[PDB]
């Protein structure tokens, strides 16, 4: 760690060229994020990581650390902009947490609690995508999927290439790369890194739900800031 | 003058009202400080006018709309309580299906029905809407209490706050959507 | 990493029914799993059209709507008992919509199996309705119907130089064969991007040349794309050979073996002429040793305005969905196939031909000190003479507008397509010069007289942004939709003050948090509507505190049908009535 | 038919859900017909289809916020069978019982103390502003404080076993996902005697009431209808598990120990155009002979026995009372109900001395099949869940017959009986209309449950 930059009036060490997000988290200084992940690196879709620098707002997962770069991660504007993004993602899908088997074990939800989100102030989109329960060990509710793309990246990296995001605009959805469009016809296996990496309730194991008592779930009274990287990340 | 509270259940399960009653003996202290208009707990058949309306449940049918509007006009502060009223809740999973196809599944096609069974027609019954909607899609909402249901501790904190004039604050440890 | 270079071409190829069989052929060809190919193909508008003998897209564009294209679509949809966006029982006809097809001057218009049909009247629709029932091949149709007019209503030194001097002549002179000299010529001219961006051309050429990688690419951006823009369409029809000269000159300047004209899907009619022209110009270099010479290719796009963003264009050409990259690295560093790449607009490269042709003094003689040179302007809308207008950069907005002859009294002008500004026609606004230092303009000017509703205009743009968003990032994917929905609510008469208050925080998030300049731009129309046409918008907000956005029946229609009721209690009112004491 | 004038109590107060009664008069001031319209419907049986099976105990319990535990366990029981498990391991069996016993305890106390006793203790005519739980809190405070605290202990039993007071998650296919800790068990056990002693007081109270008011309460009606419920093998009442028993009014066991799994050969549901609540009846008798009634008084009639002393002592007194009449009384349901509440306290008092609540035998697994039926006695009567599930693991079919649904006919009947008793002598008061709602309230109707 040769160089340093300023994150909220603090000298923060950095290996060039880590991004700001990478360097901050290495130093134990949390910044809201969703689509970033230690193994699969950045992506740039969620936008929760945004920060003020040069002298505009931009994603800290793409912002490269420079020596003596001046960075604000905590302001009223930044907390509002994030709150808003959290309302967009909730509005966009069917996040009925009360019957979701990732309630209390879900990053989107935990981020929402941490930004004191009370309700998404937008008209719901009530999308109408089909569940895919074709795989023997796995199932996919696509109305919960936030298009983080971790499942995709994970699968490219381990060679299975099972998934892909297709469509344009609000039609954008997660798709299986099989000719039939069915997860069961791809090479995806329950042992694959991709199988367990979804941070919300979209892609799940079959019949492994509601096994954890309320009170003892991954995020139960632990915001993302309070967690180690073991537990924070899928 | 004592404050007036109306309460209502639209496409709810009554669960938010039970979480309200989960304040336990504190309801005796609440009884001293407030007065209840229309509410499933009281006999008043017609709403209003009051300082606070607690609404649980989504809007699922025509009579929910007429009632929601009534409560809106009658009440200064209208509050969307529970997941149902907030984003449509688990009942809103029916927006995955065609409402005709549902009613027909339940009242005509079901293998355990008597021969001749038909979807109920009578004007005394209110028609279901095409989709379930949160209350905010129909009227303006002043506050949301999340949870399915909200904790009694939230419901209490919320009221406690409004009675004293203060602005509702929900600590992280009282917040849930599930 | 995931590049599939030829895939875009191949996907066109595989249309003269995209079945699971054809995906398997491409999957082998391209080493991509069949659904990845499907997914790429699903991103493009013109690849998702239901097959027919006659596919017809009507141009959903504000100027076409003003010329009553709405009505003329229904005069055909009615005549086949279908709705727009669906196809006939026999699979004979599909009728649907599409974004501006670069025919803003010749409205109203439509696309039909790729070929454009401008200036539609009911007599054309009636004569068309017959042509499809009698089942006649399109070539048999009067080719009068497909003629596109590239009307130039005001020449200057540039169009003059273009009309006068032939394309190949510039290769006689010695500059054309010295890369440094071309760079310098252009640097001295102070040329700036005519695609609207407006960065010094020479600067990007230099950054690209200063890179370690010897392998480099020039791409010419003829996905003109922005509604109301047709200047590229003129330059392609009128002076293709001059374009290819510029492509070659600039390719030489930056040391690029290859140079690719990326032509939008809508202009595919121009392909046979462009191939003719491309081949004629590649002779004027034949003298060069072939190892040494710049190769010229043309690539056909497939229906996306987001693909006028540099990195998305590149992604498209690498056989992937045209979604903007995460930059840096920028394309000048790592672009097409990971090699440094310059993307220049058509008008920019034509300027390059002129600048190597006439010298930098000749160029800098024209325009302002900051925005040097002549600019072309594609003017359209409520004007006696829509078409192309050369002015020096620096010209007052008014003069451009006036030179086309507003039909009604002036009201509002959209400068630089929907991405730029919507301005009222006050003298203080029309006084403003058209230059990067003042009022930036990529050449699109759209004039609206006083019959037009500012609100309804923004709504047309709101829908276009919603449709054309790449869907990659949260605030833009969702937020563009929130806007479109807010203007649906205004148009239907349900909108109130509260609806703009709930929309604000999403605009904020779009303007600040978007990943590319499309999500930043998309908030512009409603920002301008609030800032200038405040009152015209207040006039379409109901005085109620809130009103449902959907017809509350409607909603009961389904259950009315079933139960069989039409009594009052099976109907809901919208609205309510206040009352004060 | 010849009904000329219509009057409606709309909506029904101090009940859960959305119900309305219409009362059809004629020009003489006489009442031809009354009708219970259950006026809400969400369609859980149809929209749960497509979802994974393991969601059902958690989502389907959103039918109701008074007895989600009844649906939580019913779904669980059904999915046990699906996953090939009949007998649960001990720890799961005992947790599930505690959840249920607590559920019945609090639900009965919710009804009596919040919904029913405002009438029974402040009188059926009391000015509306007082005729509710707050008027009761003001007047009979120490009584209302007890009730609230009984309900609390029930819910706190559920919090411990399910994870929340309302809508838990612990009942799973095969068993339970947790046990009690020692501190939760002791904390509960320490409270349990006092709670039971207040339930005792509540029975003493409701008897004293009938002793004084019995002739008046008889005006609200009797039933000559059959009684339907779960008996255990022996065949005492067992609220968690058992097979069907039906007795005729005189009882007279018509059917006994009938496999819940075959409920579909036993039962059929009729639909009238004017309610979303269906009309279940015994197939082999058709209607209206095959109608029956369930709940508190059906159980106490049906069972041979209650397994706890104090409550069985009091059951004898309920059945003996001047002299049989009241067991088949409309308002009898209240006396039965408070007895079950005592019974549950007594169960719980005992169950929390069982160290298996801290055990490590939480869950069994067996042979997967495609169908599962789960039955339980919910507070308001017998509950049936039926699920069918693909190899997908997505539910392909759900059918629910819910407690209140069973009493559709008898509730309609009782509405009619009181309508005549109290409104034929016109003219109509608010206080006389309340008399009709009082008849409905005896059934502790759960209308969200009833319709689903
Ligand atoms: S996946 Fe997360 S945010 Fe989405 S509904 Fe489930 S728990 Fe809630
Ligand atoms: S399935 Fe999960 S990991 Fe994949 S795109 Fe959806 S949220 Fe991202
Ligand atoms: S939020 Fe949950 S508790 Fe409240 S009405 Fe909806 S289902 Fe019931
Ligand atoms: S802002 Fe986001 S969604 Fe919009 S086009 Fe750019 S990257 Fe895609
Ligand atoms: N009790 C109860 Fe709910 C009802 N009725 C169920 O089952
Ligand atoms: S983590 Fe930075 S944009 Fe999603
Ligand atoms: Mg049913
Ligand atoms: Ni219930």
């Amino acid at each position: 760690a040769s160089e340093t930059f300023t994150l909220d009036e603090e000298s923060i060490p950095f290996v060039p060229g880590q991004t700001v997000l990478e360097a901050a988290l290495a130093a134990g200084r949390y910044i809201p994020h969703l689509c970033w992940h230690p193994e699969m690196g950045n992506h740039g879709s969620c936008r929760l990581c945004v920060v003020e620098a040069n002298g505009r707002i931009q994603a800290s997962c793409a912002l490269p650390a420079q020596p003596g770069l001046q960075v604000v991660s905590k302001s009223e504007t930044l907390t509002r902009v994030r709150r808003t993004l959290l309302e967009m993602l909730f509005a966009e899908g069917n996040h009925f947490c009360p019957g979701c088997e990732k309630s209390g074990d879900c990053l989107l939800q935990a981020l929402a609690y941490a930004h004191g989100m009370t309700a998404s102030h937008f008209d719901p989109f009530y999308p109408q995508r089909r569940i895919d329960a074709s795989h023997p060990d796995l199932w996919l509710d696509p109305n919960r999927c936030i298009l983080c793309g971790l499942c995709v990246r994970a699968s490219l990296a381990e060679g299975k290439e099972a998934l892909v995001i297709g469509g344009r605009g609000i039609a954008s959805r997660l798709l299986a790369t099989s000719a039939s469009g069915r997860l069961g016809d791809t090479a995806l296996a329950a042992t694959d890194r991709a199988a367990r990496i979804c941070p919300v309730g979209a892609l799940n194991f079959k019949a492994a739900g509601f096994t954890t008592p309320i009170g003892k779930r991954r995020f139960d009274h632990r915001p993302p800031e309070a967690m180690s990287d073991k537990e924070r990340y899928t | 003058r004592k404050i007036r509270i109306a309460t209502a259940s639209l496409a709810g399960c009554f669960g938010c009202h039970m979480s309200f009653a989960d304040i336990d003996t504190r309801l005796l202290a609440l009884a001293e400080w407030v007065t209840f208009d229309r509410s499933p707990l009281t006999d008043w058949k017609t709403v209003g006018e009051c300082d606070i309306a607690l609404i649980e449940g989504g809007v699922c049918n025509a009579e929910n709309v007429e009632v929601l509007r009534a409560y809106r006009r009658a009440a200064r502060i209208l509050v969307a309580v529970g997941a149902c009223a907030i984003n449509g809740g688990l009942p809103a999973q029916r927006n995955q299906h065609r409402v005709e196809r549902l009613l027909t599944q339940v009242f005509e096609a079901d293998r355990h029905l008597a021969p001749g069974s038909r979807v109920p027609n009578d004007p005394e019954l209110p028609l279901l809407l095409e989709h379930v909607h949160p209350i905010h899609e129909i009227v303006r909402v002043d506050y949301y209490l999340p949870g399915c249901p909200p904790t009694a501790e939230v419901i209490w904190t919320f009221l406690t706050d409004l009675l004293v004039g203060r602005e509702p604050h929900f600590p992280y440890p009282t917040l849930r959507y599930d | 990493q995931r590049t599939a270079p030829g895939l875009l071409a191949a996907l066109h190829q595989a249309r003269s029914p995209l079945d699971a069989q054809a995906l398997a052929e491409l999957s082998t060809a391209f080493s991509l799993p069949p659904g990845e190919i499907a997914a790429t193909a699903s991103f493009y508008h013109f690849f998702q059209t239901p097959p027919a003998r006659y596919q017809i897209h009507f141009v959903d564009h504000v100027v076409d709507h003003h010329a009553g294209v709405a009505a003329l679509c229904n005069h055909l949809c009615a005549a086949f008992a279908i709705q727009p966006g669906q196809r006939t029982a026999d699979a004979r006809l599909f009728v649907g919509w599409t974004a501006c097809a670069g025919l803003s001057d010749q409205a109203p218009a439509a696309l039909i199996n790729g070929r454009p049909m401008p200036r539609l009247d009911a007599a054309r629709i009636d004569a068309l309705i017959e042509k499809i029932q009698a089942q006649i091949p399109m070539d048999q149709w009067p080719t009068e119907w497909f003629a596109v007019t590239n009307a130039i209503h005001r020449h200057g030194p540039l169009l003059t130089w273009l009309d006068t001097t032939p394309a190949e002549a510039v290769f006689e002179h010695p500059t054309a064969h010295d890369p440094d000299a071309i760079l310098q010529a252009v640097t001295d001219a102070g040329l700036r991007g005519r695609g609207g961006a407006g960065f010094p051309t020479a600067t990007k050429w230099r950054f690209c040349r200063e890179n370690a990688d010897p392998e480099r690419f020039l791409i010419c951006n003829a996905d003109e794309g922005e509604p109301g823009t047709f200047k590229d369409r003129v330059l392609l029809t009128r002076y293709p050979e001059h374009l290819f000269a510029g492509m070659i000159l600039a390719a030489r300047a930056i040391g690029a073996d290859k140079a690719i004209l990326y032509l939008r899907y809508e202009y595919q009619y121009l392909l046979p002429q462009l191939e003719a022209a491309r081949e004629r110009i590649a002779s004027a270099q034949a003298t060069v040793p072939q190892a040494e010479r710049v190769t010229l290719e043309i690539a056909l796009g497939a229906g996306a305005y987001v693909c006028g963003e540099e990195s998305a264009l590149i992604e498209s050409l690498e056989g992937k969905p045209g979604r903007p990259r995460v930059r840096p690295p920028y394309p000048v560093t790592q672009g097409y196939l990971g090699h440094p790449t310059v993307v220049n607009n058509v008008e920019t490269l034509v300027a390059v031909a002129a600048i190597v042709g006439n010298g930098a003094a000749w160029w800098r003689a024209l325009g302002t000190p900051d925005s040097s040179g002549p600019k072309l302007f594609c003017v359209s809308g409520d004007v006696a003479q829509p078409g192309l207008y050369e002015f020096p950069y620096g010209v007052a907005l008014g003069d451009v507008v006036t030179a086309a002859r507003p039909l009604g009294t002036r009201y509002a002008v959209q400068v630089s397509g929907p991405s730029g500004t919507l301005l009222p026609a006050t003298p203080e606004q029309l006084a403003r010069p058209l230059a990067f230092e003042a009022l930036p303009c990529n050449g699109t000017v759209m004039v609206f007289d006083v019959r037009r509703d500012p609100v309804a205009i923004v709504h047309h743009f709101a829908r276009f942004f919603a449709h054309e968003s790449c869907g990659f990032c949260t605030p833009c994917r969702v937020g563009t939709q929130l806007i479109a929905k807010t203007f649906e609510k205004i148009a239907a008469g349900y909108a109130t003050r509260f609806d703009l208050e709930r929309l604000a925080p999403a605009l904020e998030a779009m303007r600040l948090a978007s990943n590319c300049g499309f999500g930043l731009s998309a908030g512009n129309p409603v920002r301008d509507l609030i800032a200038h046409f405040r009152q015209q918008l207040e006039a379409q907000l109901q005085p109620h505190d809130f009103i449902p956005a959907f017809s509350l029946d409607a909603e009961l229609a389904a259950t009315r049908r079933l139960t069989g009721r039409d009594d009052p209690h099976a109907h809901l009112a919208q609205f309510e009535q206040p009352e004060v004491t | 038919a010849n009904a000329t004038r219509r009057v409606a109590i709309d909506p029904l107060s101090r009940v859960e859900g959305h119900g309305k009664v219409t009362i059809w008069l004629d020009d003489d001031g006489q009442v031809v017909e009354a009708r219970l319209h259950i006026v809400e419907f969400r369609g859980f049986e149809a929209f749960i289809v497509g979802r994974p099976y393991w969601e059902a105990p958690v989502v389907v319990q959103r039918l109701c916020g008074i007895c989600p535990v009844s649906h939580h366990l019913a779904a669980a029981k059904a999915l046990d069978r699906l996953v090939g498990v009949t007998q649960l391991p001990p720890t799961a069996e005992k947790m599930r019982r505690l959840m249920h016993y607590g559920q019945v305890l609090q639900s009965h106390a919710l009804h009596f103390f919040y919904l029913a006793a405002p009438d029974l203790l402040l009188g059926f005519s009391a000015d509306p502003a007082q005729r509710n739980v707050f008027g009761l809190a003001a007047q009979k405070r120490e009584l209302a404080r007890q009730g609230i605290l009984v309900r609390q202990f029930g819910q706190e039993c559920i919090e411990a076993t399910a994870g929340k007071r309302i809508h838990g998650t612990s009942a799973v296919p095969g068993g339970i996902h947790k046990n009690l800790s020692r501190r939760e068990r002791m904390a509960l056990l320490s409270r349990a005697p006092e709670i039971r002693s207040w339930c005792e007081a509540a029975v003493a109270l409701i008897e004293r009431l009938f002793t004084e008011h019995a002739p008046f309460f008889a005006q609200f009606g009797s039933f000559q209808t059959k009684t339907f419920s779960l008996v255990a093998a022996d065949g005492s009442l067992d609220l968690y598990d058992g097979t069907f028993r039906v007795k005729e009014a005189n009882g007279a066991i018509l059917i006994d120990h009938y496999d819940p799994n075959d409920y579909d050969q036993l039962l059929v549901e009729a639909v009238r155009p004017w309610s979303y609540m269906k009309f279940p009846y015994l197939k082999a008798y058709g209607e209206p002979d095959g109608f029956y009634r369930v709940g508190p008084s059906a159980r106490l009639i049906n069972c041979d026995r209650l397994t706890t002393a104090r409550a069985e002592a009091a059951r004898q007194r309920f059945l003996t009372f001047d002299q049989g009449t009241v067991a088949h009384s409309t308002l009898g349901y209240h006396w039965a109900r408070l007895i079950e509440m005592l019974h549950c306290a007594e169960l719980i008092e005992a169950l929390l001395t069982d160290a298996d609540l801290e055990g490590g035998e939480l869950r069994a697994r067996g042979q997967r099949q495609h169908r599962g039926v789960g039955v339980i006695e919910a507070p308001r009567g017998t509950l049936i869940h039926h699920y069918e599930v693909g190899d997908d693991d997505l539910i392909t079919y759900c059918n629910l017959i819910v407690s209140t649904t069973h009493n559709n006919a008898v509730m309609n009947q009782a509405v009619t009986t009181a309508a005549k008793a109290f409104l034929s002598g016109v003219t109509l008061t608010e206080a006389l209309l309340n008399h009709i709602e009082v008849a409905v309230r005896a059934f502790d109707p759960c209308l969200s449950c009833a319709t689903h």
